[PDB]
C-alpha cells in the first residue's frame, strides 16, 4: 500500500497524468467514481491522490498531504506563473504531517509543445527533475516510479 | 436448394438441413457464429427472392419483424427527408437494430436492382437463437461515414454519433403511451441535459422546427397522415422535456425563447386545424435566496493600485473584456488594463479577456483589481481583506448547538437549491464555452470554505485556553447535528476546520478536551479517509435517503475527472458514453434534492459570517496562543 | 503510421491511439468486436513487417505466444509429413488455437511471398482483451476442406474432424509430465474408446506406426532430435492407453496383436539405441464367472421342425451365415435354410445372414430353429421352452431374505464385471458393424428378465392363498435388501415382477398383505415413475457411491437415444460431440464399478433359476388361482 | 401434463419420431439424460414415453402402458413382420390399466421410401391412421396432435 499525491496549479496537467498512469486516456473509458479509480499495481499497490478539480478547497490538499507519502510538483513549461506557484506547496507539505523530510519530484509537464514554451529546462533544473508530457506519454510512469524509490 | 430454403422450417428433412448447413458455411455474415448456432439456423433461415428493382422490403416507422442477409443484388437504405443514405451489397446484413431494441425501423429498405436474393430470420427465431450471439456493433452510415454507433451494454445503446443522427434517434424512439411516461422521459434525459455540449440551441432549435414539419415520402394518405401526426407528438414531447430542463434559464437564451414562443403558435394552430394535441397543448401553454441569473446586474467595486476603486454596473455573466471596458468608461482611460484577482494573502492571478462571470469565483476575502501590466508585482491587499481581529464567541456561545446546525442546514439548502443542474455542466466544460454564469454553484462552493475558515477564525481568536476547549467541544457538537440533518457538506467543513494546521497545533487545548469528544472527532476524521476513492465517505452517503447535501468537493472532483479522463469526440463523433457519465453525476444531485428539507438571532448570525481566510495570519495567531 | 504501430504500446500518444483506432475500423478480422474492445487493442496491437519470402513466423511444436492478422501478402501453413496444407491471405488471422488452449503450435507458418505485413497481439494482452470475445470457431483446413473444427464449450474442444486429423490432435496435445498423468489419460479417453466407430485398428495401427517414425522437417540437429524423441514418447503413451482399453479383447484382433508385438520390438530396440523410454518400456512389456470371448467355442443345439436337433460347434462370434453352413455340414443339405428364433409363446423372428453372435440374444426360454422358408408358419415351440409346472417355495422359503439378496448381488456383480465397456459401444452401433460379440452384456441384460419372471413364476405356481401372501412379503424383503446392497438392477426386477399383470391381479393376496409391506411396495413402485425422464430413479442412483449396479434398461435406453438422436458424421466429418456423449455414458458404468463389492445352498439356488417366461401361461395360471 | 407412449417392433422408427418431435435431429444435439429430454410444450406439456431400445424388457413397456394416456402403434411399410406384430400390443394395453377404451393411432412410418415398399396404404387402412416419415418429417407432429385430441 502506497499513497502518492499530485500537486500544482490548475491547467498544469495533473488529472491527465493521473489518468494516463492509472489506466490510459481513450483506450478505456475512465470512471472516477469506483473503489479502484486511482489504484494501480506496479510489486506495489499505489493510490494516486490528485488535487485536480479541488484546488480552491485548501482543506482537500491538506487532507491529502496528511495521507501522502510521495509528492509530485507539476508545472507547465508553457507557463511562468505555474512555475512560480511551486515554492509554497513544498512548504505546506512540511507543516501538515509535522516532519523534516518527504520524498518528492519536480515535473515540467507539457514538454512536447515547444513553440509555446516560456520556461526552460535550466530554470526547472536550477529549481528529482523530469520534463514530461501526459498526452505524448513521455515520462508518465517514471514520475511515479521515482517516488516509490524515494 | 431454393426449394429447400423456401420450404417452411417445419417441413425440412434431415438431409435438407445437412445440405443447408454446408451452404451456411460459405456465408461470411455467419462466419463468427458457432457450429451449434449455424445448425439451429439451418432449420429456421428463409430464402426470399424478388424480381423487380424498387420492391420494398419494409418501410421506415414499421415494427422490426426480420433480420436479413443479402445473397444477391443490392438495396437502398431510404430515410424521409434525406433520400438514399446508403446502399448495401452482397454479404451485408440489415434490420437487426429494430428487432433487438423493439424500436421502429429508422429507414425503409428498397431493392436497388432486379432479382435480389435474401436470407431472412424472423423475430421469435432471432431472439431465441441469435440475440446474445449476433453481437456485432450496429454502425449506421450516411454517404460513407458512420453517423451512429450502438452497442450492447438487453438493448443496443448509443455509443457515439453525429448531433443530428443522435437527435433523430432519440426522437423516433419516444413512446407516447401514458404507462411509459417515466421510462420515455428517462431515455430522453441524457440528450436533453447534455446537448449544450454538442448541439447548442442555435443548431437544435432549427432542427426541431424542421423535424416538427417533416412529412413521410411513402404510404397511403391515411398512413402518411398518421405517421406525420405521431412525428409531431414526438417532437412536442421532446420540446416539453427540453423546456423543463431549462426552467427559468430559458430567459437567458433569446434564440430558445423565440423558438418556443413560435413553437407554441405552431402547435396551437395545428391543434385546432388537426384536432390533435389535446393533452400536450395545455402542458405547453403553462411554460409560455432566489437564484442569481446571468442577466441580473451587479454593482461591483474594481480597485486601483492606490486602493481607490470604480463601481461598475454590468450583467452577472459579463466577460473580463466587458469588465475592462466598463472600468475604462469610468476612469476615462486608453492605458491597457488587466484584471487581477487578489487574495487576502497577497496571491495574484491575471484573468483572461475570455473569462466570464468572474465575480463569484473570488476567494472569500478576494478583491478584483484593474491595472496596467507594469503594476502587477506592486499590488498589495486591502485592510478589508484581512478579516476580523476580535471573536464572536460571546454571541454564538449563547446559541444552542442544535439551533446553529439547523439554521446552517436551512441556509445551505437555500444555496444548494439555487444551483441549476446545468451549472454543473457549464462549470465542468468551462464557462467561456457557453458564456453562462455558474454564480449559484460558485457561491455554494465558497460556503464550504467559509464554514471551514469560520471554525479556524473563532478558535484562533480565542485567547483563554478554557473557553477554547469549550469552542472545540461546541464545533464537534455542531458537526454532529449537521451530519444528523444529512448535511454532509457542512459537517465535513467543520471537521476539516478542526483539522486545519492552526487548530491541530493546539495540544494544550486538545489534551484538555473530554475524551468523549476526542473519540467523536477521531471518528469524524476517519470518515474523511481518501482511501479506496473515499470509500468511508462514499458508503456513508450511499446509506442515506434523498434530502441530503453531499460532500461538494468530491462531486466537483468526480466531474473534473469524468471530463479530463474521457474524450468528448471519438473519430469526429460525439462520445455519448462520456455524455451519459456526466449526466449520471448530475442526476445524483437531482436525487439528493428530490425530497424537501423539514430564532432570528441564530439565523442572522449563521448567514453573515465574517472570516479570516489568510492562512499565514491564522498560523501566526495560533503560535502566540500556544508557542 | 507504421512508425506509430511500431512504437511500443506504452509509447503511443493519445492521438496515435485515435489514429490507430480509425484504421482498426477498416479491418475485417476485427469487425465483430465491440468499440470497447477495439480501442483497447489500439494500445496493444503490433505492426510486423518482413521482407523475404520463406521467413518463418513460428514453427510446429513451439509455444503459442501470438495471434496474427495478415495485412499484406500471404503465408503457408506447413506441417511435418504433409508439407503446405494451406495458404492464408490478406484478411485471414492465425495462431489463436495454441494461445487459447495453451497447446503446442500444430503447424509452422512461413511467408509465401516477399514483403508481408502483420498485426500481432501477444499472449497476455490477447488473454486480457480477446479471450472471451474472439470467439470464432477454429476451422483447420487441408487442400480446401475442413479437417478439424474446434469450439469453446475455457478451451476450444474438438467438435468434428477427419479420423487422421483427430488422431494428430490428440497425439500432439499429450502432456508427459507425471503431475499430469490423470489429466492426460482423461483427455485421450474419448478417442481411445470411440475410435472403433470411426478409425478401426486396420487404419489406426498403420497410422500409429507412421506417427512413431515421424521426423521434423525444420530445426537444428538437437531441436530435431528432441522433437522426434518426444513425438515417440507421445505415441507410446497413446498406445499404452489404447492397449489398456482393450485389455484381453486384443486377442480377438490379429491386426492389433501383430501391431503391438512389433511395436514392442521397435520401442525396446529404440530404448537401447537412444537410451530413452526408461519408464514407458517396462509398462509396455507387462502388456506383451469369467468373461466369454468371441473366439470361445460353443456347442449349440439348432432345431428342426420335427424337434430333432443338430449340435454345432462354432465360435461365440459366429455370424448367422456361419451357423447355417455348420448346420448344412451336419444335415448334408443344399436346401436353403433360414435361422429363426422362437420364443416360448410361439413368437418367431427370422435372423439375417448378417447377424453375429446371436446365441446370447435369445429370450430366457428361446430356441434357434433352422428350416426352409416354407416351414416358417408351421414351427411350434418345444415342451422344454414352457418352464416349470411346480414351485420351489419349499426350497427358498427356508432361506433368509438377506442371504438370497446377498447371493443374488454377488452373482449380479460377477455378471456385470464380465461386461467390457466396449460391448456397450458394439451393442449401440450394431454388432455386425464390428463382427464382435456382446455375449457378456447380453447375459447380464437377460438376468433382469430372469429375476422378474422368477417372481411371477413362483407367485403363479403357489396355489395356497396363505403361503402366497408370505411369498409377496418375502420378495418385498428380498428387493429391500437388494436396494440396500446398492443392486438397483435386481431391486427393480423384483419390483417389476410384483407389478406384472398376473401378480397385480391377485387382490385376495394383496388385500391380505400387512399394510407395512403394502407401504414399502407402494414406495418402491413410485421410484419407477417414468416422470421427467425417470427423475425418481435418476436422483436415487445419483446419491449413491461407486459400488452400485444401475437400472440397466434405462442405461440401454440412454445409449439408444444418444445414437439415434445424433448423427455420427456431420459434413462428412466425425461428429466428435456425439462420440463424447456415448463415451460419457460408458464412463458412468466404469464409475459404478470403480469400487469392489464387499451358504452353498443359497448360492446354487440363486444361480440356477428355472423360469416361465410365457406371459399367456402365467396369466392363465393367475386366473385359476383367483378367478 | 400429458403422457404419450410410442410402441412397435424394433427398426420401425420410434426413436426417430420421438426425437424429431421433441427437438429435431441435426439442428440440435440430443441429450437423452436430462429432465426435459422427452418433454415438449404444445396449450399442453407432453412427455413421450418411448419403448425404443428397451423392447426386450417387457416390464418397461408395461410400466409405460400403465402411465400412458395415448398410444402410437408404429410399423414400417417396408416390413410385413412389423405390421403383423401390431395386434398384440393393442391387446396388452387393455390389461395393464384395467380398462375398455384407450386413445390411440396407427402409424405407417417410412412412407418416403417406396421402391422398398411391401405394405400398402390399404392394408394399414383396413387395419386413426397416418402414413408418416420421421426422417422426411412427414406427419411427425400430427401423430401426437391427434392423441391429445383423443
Ligand atoms: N419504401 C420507400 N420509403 C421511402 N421512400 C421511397 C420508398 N420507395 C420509393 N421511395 C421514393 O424514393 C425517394 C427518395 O427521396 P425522398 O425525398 S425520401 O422520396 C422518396 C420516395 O419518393
Ligand atoms: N444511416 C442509417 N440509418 C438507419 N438505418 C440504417 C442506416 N445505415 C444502414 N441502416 C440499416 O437499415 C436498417 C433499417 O432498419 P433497422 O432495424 S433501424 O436497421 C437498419 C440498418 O441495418
Ligand atoms: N518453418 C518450417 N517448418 C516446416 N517446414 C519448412 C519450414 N521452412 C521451410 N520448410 C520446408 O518446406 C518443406 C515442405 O515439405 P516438408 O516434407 S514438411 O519439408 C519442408 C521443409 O523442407
Ligand atoms: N490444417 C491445419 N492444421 C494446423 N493449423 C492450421 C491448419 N489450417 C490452418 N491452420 C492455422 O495455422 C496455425 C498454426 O498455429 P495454431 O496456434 S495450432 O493455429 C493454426 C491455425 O490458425
Amino acid at each position: 500500500e502506497y499513497k502518492l499525491v499530485v500537486l500544482g496549479s490548475g491547467g498544469v496537467g495533473k488529472s491527465a497524468l493521473t489518468v494516463q498512469f492509472v489506466q490510459g486516456i481513450f483506450v478505456e473509458k475512465y470512471d472516477p467514481t469506483i473503489e479502484d479509480s486511482y489504484r494501480k499495481q506496479v510489486q506495489c499497490m499505489l493510490e494516486i491522490l490528485d488535487t485536480a478539480g479541488t484546488e480552491q478547497f485548501t482543506a482537500m490538499r491538506d487532507l491529502y498531504m496528511k495521507n501522502g507519502q510521495g509528492f509530485a510538483l507539476v508545472y507547465s513549461i508553457t507557463a511562468q506563473s505555474t512555475f512560480n506557484d511551486l515554492q509554497d506547496l513544498r512548504e505546506q507539505i512540511l507543516r501538515v504531517k509535522d516532519t523534516d523530510d518527504v520524498p518528492m519530484i519536480l515535473v515540467g509537464n507539457k514538454c512536447d509543445l515547444e513553440d509555446e514554451r516560456v520556461v526552460g529546462k535550466e530554470q526547472g533544473q536550477n529549481l528529482a527533475f523530469l520534463e514530461s508530457s501526459a498526452k505524448s506519454k513521455i515520462n508518465v510512469n517514471e514520475i511515479f516510479y521515482d517516488l516509490v524509490r524515494q | 436448394m431454393r426449394m429447400i430454403l423456401r420450404k417452411p422450417p417445419g417441413q425440412r428433412t434431415v438431409d435438407d438441413l445437412e445440405i443447408i448447413y454446408d451452404e451456411l458455411l460459405h456465408i461470411k455474415a455467419l462466419s463468427h457464429l458457432s457450429t451449434t448456432v449455424k445448425r439451429e439456423l439451418a432449420g429456421v433461415l428463409i430464402f426470399e427472392s424478388h424480381a423487380k428493382g424498387g420492391t420494398v422490403l419494409f418501410n421506415q416507422g414499421e415494427e422490426g419483424t426480420s433480420w436479413y442477409i443479402i445473397l444477391k443484388g443490392s438495396v437502398n437504405v431510404v430515410i424521409y427527408g434525406k433520400g438514399v443514405v446508403c446502399t448495401l451489397h452482397e454479404g451485408d446484413d440489415f434490420g437487426k437494430l429494430a428487432l433487438v431494441n423493439d424500436a421502429p425501423r429508422a429507414a425503409s429498405i428498397v431493392l436497388r436492382e432486379d432479382n435480389c436474393h435474401f436470407l431472412r430470420v424472423d423475430k421469435e427465431d432471432f431472439n431465441r437463437i441469435l440475440r446474445d450471439v449476433e453481437a456485432n456493433t450496429v454502425r449506421l452510415k450516411e454517404h460513407d461515414q458512420d453517423v451512429l454507433v450502438l452497442e450492447k451494454v438487453q438493448k443496443y445503446t448509443v455509443m457515439s454519433g453525429t448531433p443530428e443522427k443522435i437527435l433523430e434517434h432519440f426522437l423516433e424512439t419516444i413512446r407516447l403511451e401514458p404507462s411509459l411516461n417515466e421510462a420515455t422521459d428517462s431515455v430522453l434525459n441524457d440528450f436533453v441535459m447534455m446537448h449544450c455540449v454538442f448541439m447548442p440551441n442555435t443548431q437544435l432549435c432549427p432542427a426541431l422546427v424542421a423535424h416538427y414539419h417533416a412529412q413521410p415520402s411513402q404510404g397511403t394518405e391515411q398512413e402518411r397522415m398518421d405517421y406525420a401526426l405521431n412525428n409531431k407528438r414526438r417532437v412536442i414531447r421532446l420540446v416539453l422535456q427540453w423546456a423543463a430542463m431549462y426552467g427559468d434559464l430559458l430567459q437567458e437564451d433569446d434564440v430558445a425563447m423565440a423558438f418556443l414562443e413560435e413553437f407554441y403558435v405552431s402547435v396551437s394552430d395545428d391543434a385546432r386545424m388537426m384536432a390533435a394535441f389535446k393533452e400536450q397543448l395545455p402542458e405547453l401553454e403553462k411554460i409560455v435566496r432566489q437564484p442569481i441569473r446571468g442577466s441580473d446586474e451587479v454593482l461591483f467595486k474594481v480597485y486601483c493600485i492606490d486602493h481607490t476603486y470604480t463601481t461598475i454596473r454590468v450583467p452577472v455573466a459579463a466577460s473580463v473584456k466587458e469588465v475592462i471596458s466598463a472600468v475604462a468608461d469610468k476612469l476615462g482611460s486608453g492605458e491597457g488594463l488587466i484584471i487581477v484577482k487578489m487574495n487576502s494573502g497577497g496571491e495574484k492571478v491575471v484573468l483572461k479577456s475570455n473569462d466570464v462571470s468572474v465575480f463569484t469565483t473570488l476567494t472569500i476575502n478576494g478583491r478584483l483589481f484593474a491595472c496596467p501590466r507594469e503594476q502587477f508585482d506592486s499590488l498589495t491587499p486591502l485592510p478589508e481583506q484581512e478579516g476580523p481581529t476580535t471573536g464572536t464567541v460571546g454571541t454564538f456561545e449563547l446559541m444552542s448547538s442544535k439551533d446553529l446546525a439547523y439554521q446552517m442546514t436551512t441556509y445551505d439548502w437555500e444555496l444548494f437549491n439555487c444551483v441549476h443542474e446545468l451549472e454543473l455542466i457549464y462549470h465542468t466544460f468551462g464557462r467561456h464555452n457557453f458564456k453562462k454564469t455558474t454564480a449559484n454553484l460558485d457561491l455554494f462552493l465558497r460556503r464550504f470554505n467559509e464554514i471551514q475558515f469560520w471554525v479556524v477564525t473563532e478558535v484562533c481568536l480565542c485567547s483563554q485556553l478554557s473557553k477554547r476547549v469549550q469552542l472545540l467541544k461546541k464545533f464537534i457538537k455542531i458537526a454532529a447535528h449537521c451530519k444528523e440533518y444529512k448535511n454532509l457538506n457542512s459537517f465535513f467543513a467543520i471537521v476539516m476546520g478542526l483539522s486545519n494546521v492552526a487548530v491541530s497545533r493546539l495540544a494544550l487545548t486538545w489534551e484538555k478536551l473530554p475524551s468523549k469528544f476526542k473519540k467523536f472527532y477521531a471518528e469524524f476524521e476517519s470518515l474523511m479517509d481518501p482511501s479506496r476513492n473515499h470509500r468511508a465517505y462514499r458508503l456513508t452517503a450511499a446509506k442515506l435517503e434523498p434530502p441530503l447535501i453531499p460532500f461538494m468537493p468530491l462531486l466537483i472532483k468526480d466531474m473534473t475527472f469524468t471530463h479530463e479522463g474521457n474524450k468528448t469526440f471519438i473519430d469526429n463523433l460525439v462520445n455519448f458514453e462520456k455524455m451519459r457519465m456526466i449526466a449520471n453525476t448530475a442526476r445524483t444531485v437531482r436525487y439528493y434534492r428530490s425530497q424537501p428539507f423539514n430564532h432570528q438571532d441564530v439565523r442572522s448570525y449563521v448567514r453573515q459570517l465574517n472570516v479570516i481566510d489568510n492562512q499565514r495570519t491564522l498560523s501566526q495567531m495560533s503560535h502566540r496562543l500556544e508557542p
